[PDB]
RNA sequence: ACCAUCGAAAGGGAAUCCUUCCGGAACCUGGAUAUGGAUUCUUCACACUGAAUGUGGAGAAAAUCCACAGGAAGGAAUAGUUUUCAUGCCAGGUCGUA
RNA sequence: UGAACGCACAUUGCGCCCCUUGGUAUUCCAGGGGGCAUGCCUGUUUGAGCGUCAUUU
């Protein structure tokens, strides 16, 4: 008969894709994001990341009608929060500010960030790729960050900052720094890998 | 007030014991123009003044001190249904209590306080079933009335 | 005082009273302990009880209402730690 | 002030409908729920096992009476919350109908 | 014909069976709760999870010490070199003001409540002994006890686990008449059935002897210590209340996080041998948990 | 499971005669309902319940009507269930008409 | 009627939704009023997809 109809045209394209994603042969830039930190270390990465989340609308403009407010009737230090947006953590990057960056893997327009590690390693930062752009959004208050940064710490997690780029540099750089410059997405099917390896 | 029921106790305080649920006794008592001195009410961190009736549940009282009238909930129960105060001589402490019918009486109109053949030819089929049906419920009815008359004078045998 | 009627049952005691000409009948179960059976439904019986409180709610003020009653009555909170009833 | 005014004030409004089906009441107890009946309305030990091998919905009563000596003695009742959401339930599932129940004697029906 | 206009209810249909099923499918839901509640022990552990139990009753252990040290040194009369030889209460009442008194010899009629204790803390010898002779280890379980001078050393070692306040007559009677069980044998050979006090029979034929035919004589007894407190007291077993917030979902979880945030300032417990027992309103908190 | 709709005043099609008005007389379709009888000891007969599902006849490509297998469900004590049995009530618009 | 908008149209044919009124009227009949085209944009509400994820104190 003509069971495709078990499957709209959207669906059975976002499987298709799915497939040629693991099929073709990836080019090392584009596979590199395949290599995401590891449970532990992105579980930690986000403890430190939420314990800076920026203000959102709510909370800003309470904070600052009450001040208003105590105006009109009759010396802070710094803020401290994740800086997020593309151009803003790029331009960090490259005046050697940014401690800690974290890149998404999924960005839909991926040649958005593919310069991303090689700019954060060529200028000397820190860098994770991180699993997931909608979780690097919750601790900024958006649907979605394609990157996201720490430029300045308060002086009570300037150890586990510390810490934290130690464990990365361990897990993530020094780990992957060979099989990230070798072409991905080699994987074999059972009716192919019958047929050739074995043959 | 405008009925007899809300003038009943009227010059009476009431002991309410321990024994005797305060929640059901008190509202009964306060709705017909008593007043209730509960002994439950003595337990947190009087001295029984003006009390004239007393309602106890135990087996056996102790104190038994001269002026009041020592009465079982019931007394309450039938001096509201019948609204004209019945005699406290039937409800004291350490008697068996008379049956305490409903207001509403029996679903069959049984009293428990108590000392054609040949024109049914010319039917039809459809009036002969209704007679039939009729003759059925009535039969049941007095049947379920004479179980119980018979029930009763066995009790009564013994 | 507008109670006419009271009996006492197994189920629990039925108080009948004259409210405005009409007689009204409600059951008033035991204060003791309940066993709550898994079979019921609370999903509904949880609406009827919004339904009927609200209904008391407006049932209650007209009363108290008409006979010149203040409403919501106060909750004397010295006499409600002991006994926590009508009075 | 949640329902802190008058709703119905002095309307004396009517829903009399032709399809306004109001439930009839719930009917009134009898002598033998009471605490303390008299001795003839308790159920045999065979009438007992009668009810109790009957169905829930097939049994002419919902309870079996007992006789109690003192009020002290009555035990809180089983099936108190079952009865009331029964009873709820009933209230909207239950279809209702108009009849017009008769109230002839049977000596009527038969021919002069 | 003589009719008389009524209203008619038909029978539901099917209103057997479906009793029926409902009660097969409380039953199975309940089985295949602790079915996947006990498969769940054979989990993988993390060494986070080691760690902090660990050190959090290490910490718990050397509190209980100290404590214990303080209460034998006062026992003694030693009270030479202890940094207080006073018996504190703390009462805590809500805009939440604290009572800092000096606890008498009087004896005080208390319910203890038994709550979750400290996060990522195995209880330790003392602690679980004295909530064993409490019967206390079920959480959400509450029992009346007689404060003296010597249950006041017990309280400042389970202090972190129980929550404790004098209650009221109220209180005591709700308590009661709401949530009453005994252990009470089933038809013929059955024991152990946790039942509900539905009648004063039962109350009759095990506490008659002592003069108790009633449960407002066992309220008696209670409300006001007696010569047959004890009797009574380990006659009604542990109460079972009701958790203050019960369901995880996001109603539910907002109402966690508001009532854990107010746990921060009503329940504190200092570390310290020198401790106050922290006492609070009860009547509120019943309230809550019936 | 499978595609809107259009396409015939000579094809298929519910019903009027002595074809529309008048007089008399008669049918068709749809609907709500009441009465009698049947459903025979109390529960679908020797009128005479019948869901999903699957077929046959008439039309003869379709509209339309009927029937058959099947066994879901329902039916009793001051009107049990059905009403392919009989009688009783109401209505029938638009366009053409010499 | 016409770009012409409920569907058709060589017919002055056939429908659906909401409110309201009148005749024996809860069911039937009729009258009156208001609506029902397509492409696209912004937003609201309701969804589908083993598409990517997180998910032990």
């Amino acid at each position: 008969l003509s069971r495709y109809v078990k499957w709209p045209e959207y669906v059975r394209v976002q499987r298709q894709k799915k497939i040629l994603s693991i099929r073709l042969k990836v080019p090392p830039t584009i596979a590199q994001f395949q290599y995401t930190l590891d449970r532990n270390t992105a579980a930690e990465t986000f403890k430190l990341f939420n314990k800076y989340r920026p203000e959102t609308a709510a909370e800003k403009k309470e904070r600052l009608t009450k001040e208003a407010a105590a105006v009109a009737e009759g010396a802070s230090p710094k803020p401290y929060a994740v800086k997020y947006g593309l151009n803003h953590v790029v331009a960090l990057i490259e005046n050697k500010k940014a401690k800690l960056v974290l890149i998404a893997n999924d960005v839909d327009p991926i040649e958005l960030v593919v310069f991303l590690p090689a700019l954060c390693k060529k200028m000397g930062v820190p860098y994770a790729i991180v699993k997931g752009k909608a979780r690097l959004g919750t601790l900024v208050n958006q649907k979605t960050s394609a990157v996201a940064a720490l430029t300045e710490v308060r002086a009570e997690d300037e150890a586990a900052l510390a810490k934290l780029v130690s464990t990365i540099d361990a897990n993530f750089a020094d780990k992957y720094d060979e099989v990230k410059k070798h072409w991905g997405g080699g994987i074999l099917g059972n009716k192919a890998q019958a047929k050739m390896d074995k043959r | 007030y405008d009925s007899p029921v809300a003038s009943l106790f009227s010059a009476f305080v009431f002991y309410v014991s321990r024994e005797v649920p305060i929640d059901i006794l008190e509202f009964l008592i306060l709705s017909c123009g008593g007043n209730v001195i509960s002994e439950a009410a003595m337990d947190q961190i009087i001295d029984m003044s003006k009390v004239t009736h007393q309602i106890v549940d135990r087996p056996v009282l102790k104190n038994k001190v001269a002026g009041r009238t020592y009465i079982q909930p019931q007394w309450i129960f039938d001096c509201i249904n019948k609204g004209e105060l019945v005699p406290a001589n039937k409800y004291l402490p350490g008697e068996a209590l008379p049956p305490h019918l409903s207001p509403w009486g029996d679903a069959i109109g049984y009293d428990p306080t108590a000392p054609k053949k040949l024109k049914m030819i010319m039917m039809s089929n459809k009036q002969k079933k209704l007679y039939k049906k009729m003759k059925y419920s009535n039969a049941k009815k007095e049947e379920q009335a004479e179980n119980l008359k018979k029930k009763k004078k066995q009790i009564a045998k013994q | 005082r507008l109670v006419r009627k009271v009996f006492v049952s197994i189920k629990g005691v039925y108080y009948q009273a004259n409210i405005k000409g009409e007689e009204v009948r409600w059951l008033v179960p035991f204060k003791f302990p309940e066993n709550i059976p898994s079979d019921v439904d609370f999903r509904i019986m949880l609406t009827f009880l919004e339904f009927y409180s609200t209904l008391l709610h407006f049932v209650l003020y007209k009363l108290y209402t008409d006979s010149g009653l203040i409403y919501p009555p106060k909750l004397d909170l010295k006499k409600d730690k002991i006994i926590s009833g009508l009075s | 002030e949640n329902y802190q005014y008058d709703l119905w004030g002095d309307s004396t409004e009517t829903n009399d409908h032709v399809m306004h089906l109001r439930a009839p009441k719930l009917p009134p107890p009898t002598n033998e729920e009471s605490y303390n009946p008299p001795e003839e309305y308790l159920l045999s030990p065979e009438e007992k096992e009668a009810w109790e091998n009957t169905e829930y919905s097939e049994r002419e009563r919902n309870f079996i009476p007992q006789k109690y000596s003192a009020l002290r003695k009555v035990p809180g009742y089983g099936e108190s919350i079952r009865e009331r959401f029964e009873r709820s339930l009933d209230l909207y599932l239950a279809p209702r109908v108009r009849k017009n129940k008769l109230n002839i004697d049977p000596n009527s029906l038969i021919p002069e | 014909l003589n009719s008389n206009p009524e209203i008619l209810l038909r029978k539901r249909r099917n209103a057997d069976r479906t009793r029926i099923e409902r009660q097969e499918l409380a039953k199975k839901k309940r089985e295949e709760q602790i079915k996947k509640k006990r498969s769940n022990k054979n989990k993988f552990v993390r060494a986070e999870s080691i760690v902090a139990k660990t050190l959090a009753t290490s910490r718990e252990k050397e509190r209980i010490k100290r404590v214990s040290i303080l209460e034998d040194k006062k026992a003694k009369n030693e009270t030479q070199h202890i940094a207080s030889g006073k018996d504190f209460i703390l009462k805590i009442t809500e805009g939440l003001i604290r009572e800092k008194t000096t606890y008498d010899g009087k004896p005080a009629l208390l319910f203890i409540v038994r709550v979750r204790g400290p996060l990522a803390v195995n209880i330790p010898n003392k602690a679980f002994k004295i909530l064993s002779l409490l019967r206390l280890v079920e959480t959400n379980t509450g029992v009346f006890v007689k404060l003296t001078k010597n249950v006041y050393p017990l309280l400042k070692v389970i202090a972190p686990y129980v929550v404790i306040g004098k209650p009221s007559l109220s209180s005591i009677r709700s308590l009661i008449q709401k949530r009453g069980r005994i252990i009470y044998k089933g038809e013929n050979e059955a024991e152990p059935h946790e039942i509900v006090l539905n009648d004063n029979n039962i109350v009759e034929e095990q506490l008659g002897d002592h003069g108790i035919i009633c449960v407002e004589d066992i309220i008696h007894e209670i409300a006001t210590m007696g010569e047959s407190f004890s009797v009574c007291n380990f006659f009604l077993q542990p109460f079972k209340l009701n958790r203050e917030v019960s369901g995880f979902g996001s109603l539910n979880r907002l109402r966690k996080i508001k009532q854990r945030e107010a746990e921060s300032r009503t329940r504190q417990f200092s570390n310290a041998a020198t401790a106050p027992v922290i006492e609070v309103d009860i009547d509120s908190l019943l309230a809550k948990l019936n």
